[PDB]
């Protein structure tokens, strides 16, 4: 309960956090890049994380 | 790659072989001083770190445009997905023989100026009327013709398998 508690306490900061993108894939490609469609702008050349 | 033409006679001679003879041996020296220089330094960590001041200055958010006019010095105007459109500055990092109207340029996120170019699909009517091998047959399978076959043979193969023919004497192969 006290974790509960404790989450919904924080949970004001993390929801004022930016959101993400969604983006469809076009092919990997080059060292670890990847050209990503994202509705409805244009394409993309964007880089990739560690995980 | 991007070597030298002989323009000597062009036929088989002997100034051909000491114009060939010659650029063979300049690539000796070269390929030796290389050698020599590449064991004397490997050179890899310099050439890295290249591609690191070159990736420094693309940034992460590289975007894909669509060239639309080079003014033929360095700068192009290049127009973002939406339809806006930009005059930004060319780089020296681009391969310059790849940019052509309508080409989908990569440019910098905050500054657009232009730092690399993308392929394109290959199949514009590519695809859809080139033949590959016949399924039917080869050769093989016609006969009678004979003369025909001779005809059609020097008339469009024949020109491209030895040109020196059609060369030596001056006269192009028929149309």
């Amino acid at each position: 309960l006290n974790a509960k508690v404790r989450l919904l306490r924080e949970e004001l900061q993390l929801l004022q956090e930016q959101g993400s993108y969604v983006g469809e894939v076009v092919r990997a490609m080059d060292k670890k890049k990847v050209l990503v469609k994202v509705h409805p702008e244009g394409k993309f050349v964007v880089d990739v994380d560690k995980n | 790659a991007s070597k030298l033409p002989l323009v000597t006679p062009h036929t088989q001679c002997r100034l051909k072989l000491l114009k060939l003879e010659r650029i063979k041996d300049y690539l000796l020296m070269e390929e030796e001083f290389i050698r020599n220089q590449e064991q004397m330094k490997p050179l890899e960590e310099k050439q890295e770190e290249e591609r690191s001041k070159v990736d420094d200055l693309r940034g992460t958010p590289m975007s894909v445009g669509t060239l639309e006019e080079i003014i033929d010095d360095n700068h192009a105007i290049v127009s973002t997905s939406v339809g806006s459109e930009h005059y930004v500055s060319i780089l020296s990092f681009v391969d310059k023989d790849l940019l052509e109207p309508g080409c989908s340029v990569l440019l910098n996120h905050k500054v657009h100026a232009v730092i690399g170019v993308l392929m394109d699909d290959t199949d514009p009517l590519v695809t859809v009327m080139k033949v590959e091998k016949a399924p039917q047959e080869t050769y093989a399978d016609i006969g009678g013709l004979d003369n025909q076959i001779q005809e059609i043979k020097e008339s469009v193969e024949l020109p491209l398998t030895h040109p020196e023919y059609y060369e030596e004497m001056g006269i192009k192969p028929p149309k």
